[PDB]
């Protein structure tokens, strides 16, 4: 890669320049697995009205078995990684700001 | 009928509208209709005039196009539409019934009273004792009053449960969301009374602003008076089909003739609600008759329509033109809309192809026209099939190297042929009063060369006419085949060889030294003249009288041509670098960059071929093509986050991703979907690759990464088609062109 493509790739595929930099305190979304799932559901509810696809998860003991019975931990981890790796277009804060609840992230 | 009591006045008619439709005292075979004209004098002064016409069941069946219609159903629908408080969307039940009704009423009025035209001087003779217009003549009393427009901006907030919209969509899998919104509003009319509205009407004399928190309550913000826009007039009439005297209350506009609303965001429900409130307010005091309340548009059909319009058949009484905004050519758009309204009497596009001839009268005209012509032409017409090849042409993949290529064209040949053949079949017309539609078509054809709006009207009207009568397709195809045969026969002697085309547009090669453009430009003109003369002679010998004289047009002159399919072809002029590309799909903003890349790469390859080299040349061309694809993919990375650039257009006749349940919450954004649906593709997980309707959500959008790999593969398939065709044609290579994407470039998006 060469030109502006190299800069765009480097910026879009690594942590933000100010992420791994010492700060007085932390700004993040830290919580247990179950509370993390609840916060993820709340953030997804906030985001859906603007295009973000819904989750539609399955669960044993429900009224519809269907398929894809994965553990909650794996699903939450994948959703967290996808949210954290989603970049921002223009001045609009990224999607993770709906979970972290800070506009400067 | 007695002419001793008719009072004659010189005036102009601005619009013709439908007021009432009733069954006479005892009559099960026909009905009566009361038409309302808003006429204007030489200095500008609104007057309201009324005419009464009688329509039989035979005419209604002829215009409907079938035999499953009855006068009782028409009368019931008309009576139901008279009360918009409960049934404000009656034409949504059966739109074809209302189209047939309007066409029948217009034809009967045009035949009984006389020649009626909009925005043209006329002499109207009315009966003082009856109060009804009885005769219309065409006169010339100087310059008629100029039409006056009035800008409109209406914005409404109607709330409909997304559950109802989802259920309606589930009922019809391919339905449009505008129709779903209209049907939901129809189911519960009370939702229109509780909506919040804002209306701004700006004319040349006053202004009218209103802001309703709820349409059933007095406005919160008001500016101007309703008595300034429209005047309420009460008239007394004695129709022959009414036992006693009747009264009519009408809205006469002041200082304008029609409303003009830009295309930024037009919502039919907002205008319908505003007009429904006006109808409820005006027609509240007892004493008069309530006019019908009917509207038409592309959103009144389940599958929508490709042309957006808004037709008013009753209340209030004047047309409304929707014109797309943000064009620097808005003025010409409005002028063309007004010209189309005046020329076609306001029926098109509402009625459809019935503005020319009733759909049940085409078979006779087509058969009579086929009966004419010459024996060989009739045999060709009878045997015509859409899959037959008439004249031998080049077989793709093919390539014509240094030669004098030339693209030719007969601008508007199908429309001209239809106009000429309808006249030939006019002897088969049941009655001589159907001639008016053919005269309208002739006027459109005559004005098409100098008026682009006429060209667009004809381009949209001819396919509809062919659809109406499947027997017209064969009649037109046979004549086109004869034309192509004559073209080939004549070109075989002017140093020409036809390599492609269908008869209306073709291209070919010339047998001339390919170095002297001065001597080569004098052969192309001679060939064009000879071909035009021969085609004209062949058409004349068949009695086909072309009202507008023929004109063959040279669309270009090139030196290299490459054909990779029956529809795709690339022409290049190696001296001016001009070129033409045809047959490349363009279904989104990302298919234009691909087209530009393809054209640049082809230019480079065909310019390299001039230097000349053996198969090494083919290898170099392959390398250049791969480089071009690499650069295109690399440049497509900087637009990885843009969703409207990767969104692709889908027609109502293809398979699309299911609508996400959150798309029904858009509200007023679902009122703008009538033909096209733009869908992007996003990847929210491992391999989900879900689809998102881009235009059904408020902006800005918050979406996962776009699926640029899938879109890029779809575009690369088309790119490789063209490149493989070029390689096979210019260098005789069986080896297809394939680009490794999953191996070398798929990492940028994963």
């Amino acid at each position: 890669l060469d030109g502006d493509t190299a800069k765009a790739y480097l910026r879009a595929r690594t942590y933000a320049p100010g992420a791994l930099t010492p700060a007085p305190a932390y700004c993040g979304a830290v919580d247990s697995a179950t509370k993390m799932m609840g916060r993820l559901a709340d953030a997804e509810k906030l985001l859906v009205p603007r295009g973000w696809p819904a989750f539609a998860p399955a669960s044993p003991g429900e009224d519809t078995a269907g398929g894809t019975p994965p553990p909650q931990t794996c699903g939450i981890v994948k959703r967290l990684l996808r949210l954290a790796a989603t970049e921002q277009q223009g001045p609009t804060p990224p999607a993770i700001a709906a979970l972290i609840r800070n506009a400067a992230v | 009928m007695d002419t001793a009591d008719i009072v004659w006045v010189e005036e102009s008619v601005s619009a013709i509208t439908l007021y009432a439709v009733w069954l006479p005292p005892r009559a099960r075979e026909y009905f009566h209709a009361l038409v309302y004209f808003v006429c204007r004098n030489a200095a500008g002064e609104g007057r309201a005039r009324f005419a009464e016409v009688s329509v039989t069941a035979t005419e209604l069946r002829d215009f409907y196009g079938s035999a499953d219609v009855s006068v009782q159903a028409v009368v019931a629908a008309a009576r139901a539409a008279t009360t918009p408080a409960a049934s404000p969307l009656e034409p949504l039940e059966n739109p074809t019934l209302w189209r047939a009704l309007y066409a029948c009423v217009l034809a009967a009025l045009e035949r009984q009273t006389g020649p009626v035209a909009l925005f043209a001087p006329l002499r109207i003779g009315s009966d003082p004792r009856t109060g009804l217009v009885v005769k219309v003549e065409r006169a010339s009393w100087g310059p008629p009053a100029a039409p006056r427009a009035a800008l409109l901006v209406a914005e409404a907030n109607i709330d409909i449960d997304p559950m109802a919209l989802a259920a309606r969509v589930a009922e019809h899998p391919d339905a449009r969301l505008a129709w779903a919104r209209l049907a939901a509003i129809r189911d519960t009319p009370q939702c229109a009374s509780a909506a919040s509205l804002t209306v701004n009407i700006t004319t040349g004399t006053a202004l009218f602003a209103r802001e309703y928190q709820t349409l059933a309550f007095p406005p919160i913000k008001k500016e101007g008076a309703f008595g300034d826009l429209v005047e309420v007039c009460e008239v007394g009439l004695r129709p022959r089909g009414h036992p006693q005297r009747v009264t009519a209350r009408v809205l006469l506009p002041r200082d304008y003739d029609y409303f003009v609303s830009a295309g930024e965001k037009f919502s039919a429900p907002a205008l319908v609600a505003l007009f429904r409130q006006w109808h409820t307010t005006v027609h509240a005091a007892p004493g008069a008759l309530a006019p019908v309340f009917a509207f038409l548009g592309p959103e009144f059909e389940v599958r929508g329509g490709p042309v957006p319009y808004f037709a008013v058949l009753g209340f209030p009484g004047w047309p409304t033109f929707t014109v797309p905004a943000t064009a620097e050519s808005a003025r010409d758009l409005v002028r063309g809309a007004a010209a189309a309204y005046a020329a076609l009497l306001g029926a098109w596009p509402a009625v459809g192809a019935r503005v020319v001839l009733p759909p049940r009268a085409w078979p006779g005209v087509a058969s009579a026209a086929a009966g004419c012509l010459l024996p060989a032409v009739r045999e060709a017409v009878a045997r015509w099939h859409p899959a037959t090849k008439i004249i031998q042409l080049l077989d793709p993949p093919a390539a014509v190297g240094p030669v004098w290529t030339a693209r030719f064209c007969f601008p508007g040949l199908r429309a001209q042929l239809l106009a000429a053949l309808a006249d030939l079949g006019g002897s088969g017309l049941a009655d001589p009063h159907g001639r008016t539609g053919l005269a309208r078509l002739d006027a459109l054809v005559v004005a098409a060369p100098s008026e682009p709006w006429a060209g667009a009207v004809l381009e949209r009207l001819v396919p509809d006419t062919c659809n109406a009568c499947p027997a017209l397709r064969q009649l037109l195809g046979g004549v086109m085949a004869a034309v192509c045969l004559q073209i080939e026969e004549t070109a075989s002697s002017v140093k020409f060889a036809v390599c492609g085309g269908d008869g209306g547009a073709f291209w070919g090669v010339f047998n001339v030294d390919p170095q002297d453009a001065d001597a080569a430009s004098g052969v192309i003109e001679d060939a064009r003249r000879a071909i035009e003369t021969a085609v004209g002679a062949v058409l004349r010998a068949n009695a086909v009288r072309l009202r507008h004289p023929l004109c063959l047009a040279l669309e270009g002159v090139y030196t290299h041509a490459v054909a990779w399919s029956q529809a795709g072809v690339w022409f290049w002029n190696s001296r001016d670098n001009t070129d033409h590309l045809g047959g490349f799909p363009l279904r989104g903003p990302a298919y234009t960059t691909a087209a530009g890349v393809v054209r640049d790469t082809l230019r480079r390859v065909l310019g390299l071929t001039t230097a000349c080299v053996p198969e090494e040349d083919a290898l170099t061309a392959r390398g250049l093509m791969e480089d071009a694809c690499d650069r295109l993919i690399l440049d497509a990375f900087n637009k990885r986050l843009d969703a409207e650039y990767w969104s692709v257009r889908v027609s109502p006749f293809e398979a699309s991703d299911p609508l996400p349940p959150t798309a029904f919450r858009g509200g007023a954004l679902l009122d703008a979907e009538h033909y096209w649906r733009r869908v992007v593709r996003v990847c929210p997980g491992g391999g989900e690759s879900v689809g998102v309707p881009v235009d059904l959500y408020p902006r800005p959008l918050v979406l996962p990464p776009v699926d640029c790999a899938h879109h890029l593969r779809e575009i690369l398939r088309e790119i490789e088609l063209v490149f493989t065709g070029v390689l096979a044609g210019v260098w005789g290579e069986g080896g297809k062109f394939v680009y490794p994407f999953d191996d070398k470039m798929s990492f940028l998006f994963a």
